[PDB]
């Protein structure tokens, strides 16, 4: 089976450097052009750099002079050296293989990896403050948790351990101007269950070993 | 009394050089008069050479230049519609993918020509088409044709390219000499002695077509047009500022050399 | 520096529909254009090359057309598997992707339920104060949320966040969060969230007073 596996990447200060790599398996690596392509959260695919089967390298202006792509056929592996990183370079970075016909007709990027995330930022790793969003009632009722000021992604949120997974909406995080992420998680429930049934939101942030359980009450 | 075949074969040649189209038409003709058959055959063998004429055609400055090169060679025979005579066989009979074609043509006795009990007519067809194919153009009883079209070519141990190859950086690399050479564009084309000889020297057809005529026909004089064609592409090279990039424009020029020949079935002659 | 613009950016359709996406280049690219499909948290799949040629795996309901500057992708009879994002990519001169076009699921208009949540007492002890407006389970995605504190409309001191189509009911939900300093928060009586949406015959307002809270 044909496969590509990216690795490397994680937090980097703006101005800093970092090195992605891609292990290729199940085909003759040396005989394909290869690419890096990136995608920032919520945004489109952006071509980042390419390398020909002969080791000739190709770059768009957005990264020219900052990134270098490389090849090492003996180790069936592709590399990306990223220098002078900036907030704008924050994204998931994929590895992709070109395929051609026997007579040099170009089909396209035929096979892709799973990606590896790069985050470029001044923010120091920090666990979230968690505040309740107390319910008033309106037929049914809404309640939630405000998961505020954490870095980097992700946080996981659950309700009553595994138990309450119906009517739940955990919103996509937002990068505040401070450099930290904020998010809310909400549920709707019967207004009749508010005086009886207890609601705890369980927030977990691995990058800081922060774990928090929060009682939401009227 | 005579127990041999009862067939005679009369063979001649018409040769014309068309200077302007770089074509050396060499036509052999052979009348087959099997006196035991109500019809009378003619074999027209089309040989000669269509020059390739692989040459720098255009130069827009140091940074752009176009190269005219031969993408196909054609030979076509056509009887007019009012003519009584008909096409009854042709060679090759079908497309040909091998690098060489060869067939020895014999007469098998009932207006039949094949490629023991046979009359040799003295024709062994032979030609070569390195990097090209032969396609037979829909034959009828008044028209037949072969086209010998470009198909495929390695370029200095780089992957076969063809007329539609595309690379997002170098474009079509068919006759690209170098990707980054600092020569001018007119100097950056592949030396033609690295490609098929069809591009440099050219193509030497060797096709045959057999025409039949009823003896009982008041008009015993047939006209026929023979066309030799060369179709050229325009392979362009330009500097992108960090490398050479090639483009190929299909079928931009067609050079065509036509002649009407007069067939006299009583004299068994064919004149220019 | 060949720009590629796809359009529309979002389109909604139901199964069976015949959808068409358009891609435009800022200069000629002949027929050197490809199309990709991408789904959430997965890698793209190649669909079409040379503007109309189908990649081997790909179902024949996909098809493409165009030359020069304008190109279209067309799904003759949309299937459940086809709701996704689609990207065109030029390869006449290096590689450039278009911005993408999301093909979403069409369903009937549905009004949001609107809840408002005052800032927690814990957060107030901190220093900032965050007031949250939730619009829950609505269609279509267009909605306006205005913040009013003592009836003064509010400058950009609030952020919104939106879910993708719920897998169960194909609706969206949205949060809008208004962040103030405790200083400012304590300076005004009434806080109100004003919502406007096709499924509501008038703007709904949810509000509260700091006083008795």
């Amino acid at each position: 089976e044909v496969q590509l596996v990216e690795s490397g990447g994680g937090l980097v200060q703006p101005g800093g450097s970092l090195r992605l790599s891609c292990a290729a398996s199940g085909f003759t690596f040396s005989s394909h052009d290869m690419h890096w392509v990136r995608q920032a959260t919520g945004k489109g695919l952006e071509w980042v750099s390419g390398i020909g089967t002969a080791g000739d390298t190709y770059y768009p202006d957005s990264v020219k002079g900052r990134f270098t792509i490389s090849r090492e056929n003996a180790k069936n592996s592709l590399y990306l050296q990223m220098n002078s990183l900036r907030a704008g370079d924050t994204a998931v970075y994929y590895c992709a293989r070109d395929r051609y016909s026997p007579t040099g007709h170009y089909y396209g990027m035929d096979v892709w990896g799973q990606g590896t995330t790069v985050t470029v930022s001044s923010a120091s790793t920090k666990g979230p403050s968690v505040f309740p969003l107390a319910p008033s009632s309106g037929g049914t009722a809404a309640l939630g948790c405000l998961v505020k000021d954490y870095f980097p992604e992700p946080v996981t949120v659950s309700w009553n351990s595994g138990a309450l997974t119906s009517g739940v909406h955990t919103f996509p995080a937002v990068l505040q101007s401070s450099g930290l992420y904020s998010l809310s998680s909400v549920v709707t429930v019967p207004s009749s269950s508010l005086g009886t049934q207890t609601y705890i939101c369980n927030v977990n942030h691995k990058p800081s070993n922060t774990k928090v359980d929060k009682r939401v009450e009227p | 009394t005579d127990i041999g075949s009862n067939t005679t074969v009369k063979t001649g040649d018409l040769v014309t050089y068309d200077k302007e189209n770089g074509m050396h038409k060499k036509v052999f003709y052979s009348f087959i008069d099997d006196k035991n058959h109500n019809k009378k055959l003619l074999v027209i063998r089309t040989k000669g050479t269509i020059a390739g004429q692989y040459r720098v055609y255009s130069e827009e400055g140091a940074n752009k230049s176009g190269l005219a090169w031969p993408s196909a060679f054609k030979v076509q025979l056509q009887l007019p519609d009012n003519e009584v005579a008909q096409i009854s066989d042709y060679y090759p009979r079908n497309s040909i993918d091998t690098k060489e074609y060869m067939s020895t043509l014999t007469y098998g006795f009932n207006g039949n020509v094949t490629g023991g009990a046979n009359v040799s007519i003295g024709h062994t067809l032979k030609y070569v088409q390195p990097d090209f194919k032969t396609i037979l153009e829909s034959p009828t009883d008044k028209k037949v044709g072969w086209k010998v079209i470009f198909n495929n070519m390695v370029n200095q141990n780089w992957g076969p390219y063809d007329r539609d190859s595309w690379n997002p950086v170098y474009g079509n690399q068919l006759f690209m000499k170098t990707r980054n050479g600092s020569m001018k564009a007119a100097d950056n084309f592949l030396d033609p002695n690295k490609a098929s000889s069809l591009l440099s020297s050219g193509f030497s057809p060797d096709f045959a077509t057999v025409i039949t005529m009823d003896r009982k026909a008041s008009k015993q004089q047939t006209n026929i047009d023979v066309i030799y064609e060369r179709v050229r592409d325009d392979y362009q090279l330009h500097w992108t500022s960090t490398n050479w990039k090639g483009t190929n424009t299909k079928d931009k020029w067609i050079d065509r050399s036509s002649e009407r020949y007069k067939i006299d079935w009583e004299k068994e002659e064919m004149t220019n | 520096d060949i720009q590629m613009t796809q359009s529309p950016s979002t389109l909604s359709a139901s199964v069976g529909d015949r959808v068409t996406i358009t891609c435009r280049a800022s200069q000629s690219i002949s027929s050197w254009l490809a199309w990709y499909q991408q789904k959430p948290g997965k890698a793209p799949k190649l669909l079409i090359y040379k503007a109309s040629s189908l990649e081997s795996g790909v179902p024949s309901r996909f098809s493409g057309s165009g030359s020069g500057t304008e190109f279209t992708l067309t799904i003759s009879s949309l299937q459940p598997d086809d709701f996704a994002t689609y990207y065109c990519k030029q390869y006449a001169d290096y590689w450039t992707f278009g911005q993408g076009t999301k093909v979403e699921i069409k369903r009937t208009v549905a009004a949001p339920s609107v809840f408002i949540f005052p800032p927690s007492d814990e957060q107030l002890k901190s220093g900032t104060a965050s007031v949250v407006c939730l619009l829950n389970n609505f269609y279509p995605r267009e909605a306006k949320v205005q913040w009013k504190v003592d009836n003064a409309l509010q400058s950009g001191n609030s952020q919104e966040s939106v879910t993708e189509q719920d897998s169960k009911d194909s609706t969206y939900s949205l949060s809008s969060t208004l962040t103030l300093s405790k200083a400012d928060y304590e300076k005004h009586k009434v806080y109100a969230c004003e919502v406007t949406h096709q499924g509501l015959s008038s703007p709904v307002t949810k509000s509260f007073n700091r006083g008795e809270c």
